[PDB]
């Protein structure tokens, strides 16, 4: 498959400007496709921004044009775009997608939080199961991940090998004006005192990497 | 330009049920007609195009039809990893994306199983308290909690979230979190989550004890 | 007098772009179906309106072998009534096909570590294939009202673009050769099998 990989930062101050590049592989830049970027913001839905052909020649979506530059680079085999004067209207979720009528192959796109606020990077903490009850019964226990900014962070458990029963919730802003998120598993209550747990908690933005061990709690 | 809408804007369907979205164009647009899948999280992935040629890989329960002003995805068995909001867009001109069609899945109720988890010691030692309520596999998505501390009734301490829909049986999960500063937290003892939903027969009260 | 020389299609060095597939008429031999039917390098061997082993106990007016290359995912479009973008703008087989499709995963010969590559698909088309139909042209695709006049713009496509064979993709996007038989019943047989 074609892979279109994002980069760029995910926080711009209000009038700043938001720079964002997709590399491309699986694909040749010189080709008869326009390397495009689409948003999405709630309510908004998807909106189409602009595409650039290997040429140079542009095509822009005429509400964002004066605001909006495109580039490309065949040498690196990478294009890029260049958003102006940001405002709150232009946060959204930034996709980079090769275009030809339809757009087939997308990038995984990049949250883009247009603020003034600081990074700052999470507290990691424990939810304790303290049901090392009954066997055949389900423990519950997680990892609370507090007061971070910007989106997003992202959880695993052990290393990934642990999916099945996770439940990461999505970040919400609290009365600080930083985020917190829970993520949770529930896993059997025989296993607890001998299963290790191990939340992996990364945010980019500050450059945290922690891993926490989720250990029952007992008098 | 040309635009385009979709109906209806949302819909909730059994698994098995078969699907019909509408795509409008507000002029004729021959067949230069795409679909997209969104599942949460994900990039939109295309399924159809010229109106009705799959793209590879596509499963076989999606179709397109149409040409002109009025497109049609069909989905002729929804499973349950077919949650997602569905996009039209045209390629007839400025390209132009449809409103999008959120797909929700219909299913049995299922009451919340209901956990609470203390602070930890280590967030204790860095000056905050957060209890965290976590609801665990319900369905339908509508549910209430309220914070009880000290049997008093709480309000503008707590923060609400709710995961999307699952993608294998279709359930909800919801943490509400309250969080009170190190010194607040130890005036009080008695910290209580009530749970209101329609799988219960009475709202449901976990609760945790500061110092036992 | 002969056997069928299916050698020179299954192991040809080189396989075409789907969009451009190849055909190759068989005539006037005896056809020892065993070699193909007995192999083991095929993943898939699918056969419509005939069992693959009474195929040596048969005759046919007309035999033709068709080949080219597509992705894994893809093999599945290579039947009667399908409605994906190689059935409708690139190969198409119709309701009433008897033949067997014959498919084996090529990555170790067709992907290679960069991604641009040479093997083309078509993407768009005024129109589907009828069955066995081949398209080869490079006219500009008209995707909006005004005429392309030649020009290539937005709206305005060139049709084929390239499969992205690299050695890395998953099973469903690595290149897959596929031989397409398709026997006809018109006329005097010339084809038989040896039985
Ligand atoms: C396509 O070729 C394979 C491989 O042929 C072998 O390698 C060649 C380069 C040459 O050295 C041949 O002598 C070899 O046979 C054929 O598969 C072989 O077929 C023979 C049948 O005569 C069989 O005895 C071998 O075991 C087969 N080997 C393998 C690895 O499958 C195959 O028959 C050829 N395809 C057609 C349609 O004729
Ligand atoms: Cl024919």
């Amino acid at each position: 498959q074609v892979q279109l990989q994002q980069s760029g930062p995910g926080l711009v101050k209000p009038s700043g400007t938001l720079s964002l590049t997709c590399a491309v592989s699986g694909a040749s830049i010189s080709s008869g496709d326009w390397w495009s970027w689409v948003r999405q913001s709630p309510g908004r839905g998807l909106e189409w921004i602009g595409g650039i052909f290997h040429s140079g020649t542009t095509n822009y979506s005429p509400s964002l044009k004066s605001r909006v530059t495109m580039s490309v680079d065949q040498p690196k085999n990478q294009f890029s775009l260049h958003l102006t004067s940001v405002t709150a209207a232009d946060t959204a979720v930034y996709y980079c997608a090769r275009m030809r009528g339809i757009f087939d192959y997308w990038g995984q796109g990049t949250l883009v939080t247009v603020s003034s606020a600081s990074t700052k990077g999470p507290s990691v903490f424990p939810l304790a199961p303290s049901s090392k009850s009954t066997s055949g019964g389900t423990a519950a226990l997680g990892c609370l991940v507090k007061d971070y900014f910007p989106e997003p962070v992202t959880v695993s458990w052990n290393s990934g090998a642990l999916t099945s029963g996770v439940h990461t919730f999505p970040a919400v802003l609290q009365s600080s004006g930083l985020y917190s998120l829970s993520s949770v598993v529930t896993v059997p209550s025989s296993s607890l005192g001998t299963q290790t747990y191990i939340c992996n908690v990364n945010h980019k933005p500050s450059n945290t990497k922690v891993d926490k061990k989720v250990e029952p709690k007992s008098c | 330009d040309i635009q385009l809408t979709q109906s209806p804007s949302s819909l909730s369907v059994s698994v098995g049920d078969r699907v019909t979205i509408t795509c409008r164009a507000s002029q004729a647009i021959s067949n230069s007609l795409a679909w997209y899948q969104q599942k949460p999280g994900k990039a939109p992935k295309l399924l159809l195009y010229a109106a009705s040629t799959l793209e590879s890989g596509v499963p076989s329960r999606f179709s397109g039809s149409g040409s002109g002003t009025d497109f049609t995805l069909t989905i002729s068995s929804l499973q349950p990893e077919d949650f997602a909001t569905y996009y039209c867009q045209h390629y007839y001109s400025t390209p132009f994306f449809g409103g999008g069609t959120k797909v929700e899945i219909k299913r049995t109720v299922a009451a919340p199983s209901v956990f609470i988890f203390p602070p930890s010691d280590e967030q204790l030692k860095s000056g905050t308290a957060s209890v965290v309520c976590l609801l665990n596999n319900f369905y339908p998505r509508e549910a209430k909690v309220q914070w009880k501390v000290d049997n008093a009734l709480q309000s503008g301490n707590s923060q609400e979230s709710v995961t999307e829909q699952d993608s294998k049986d279709s359930t909800y999960s919801l943490s509400s979190t309250l969080t009170l500063s190190k010194a607040d937290y130890e005036k009080h003892k008695v910290y209580a989550c009530e749970v209101t939903h329609q799988g219960l027969s009475s709202p449901v009260t976990k609760s945790f004890n500061r110092g036992e | 007098t002969n056997l069928c020389p299916f050698g020179e299609v299954f192991n040809a060095t080189r396989f075409a772009s789907v969009y451009a597939w190849n055909r190759k008429r068989i005539s006037n031999c005896v056809a020892d179906y065993s070699v193909l039917y007995n192999s083991a390098s095929f993943s898939t061997f699918k056969c419509y309106g005939v069992s693959p082993t009474k195929l040596n106990d048969l005759c046919f007016t007309n035999v033709y072998a068709d080949s080219f290359v597509i992705r894994g995912d893809e093999v599945r479009q290579i039947a009667p009534g399908q409605t994906g973008k190689i059935a409708d703008y690139n190969y198409k087989l119709p309701d009433d096909f008897t033949g067997c499709v014959i498919a084996w995963n090529s990555n170790n010969l067709d992907s290679k570590v960069g991604g641009n590559y040479n093997y083309l698909y078509r993407l768009f088309r005024k129109s589907n294939l009828k069955p066995f139909e081949r398209d080869i042209s490079t006219e500009i695709y008209q995707a909006g009202s005004t005429p392309c006049n030649g020009v290539e713009g937005f709206n305005c496509y060139f049709p084929l673009q390239s499969y992205g064979f690299q050695p890395t993709n998953g099973v469903g996007y690595q290149p897959y050769r596929v031989v397409v038989l398709s026997f006809e019943l018109l006329a005097p047989a010339t084809v038989c099998g040896p039985k």
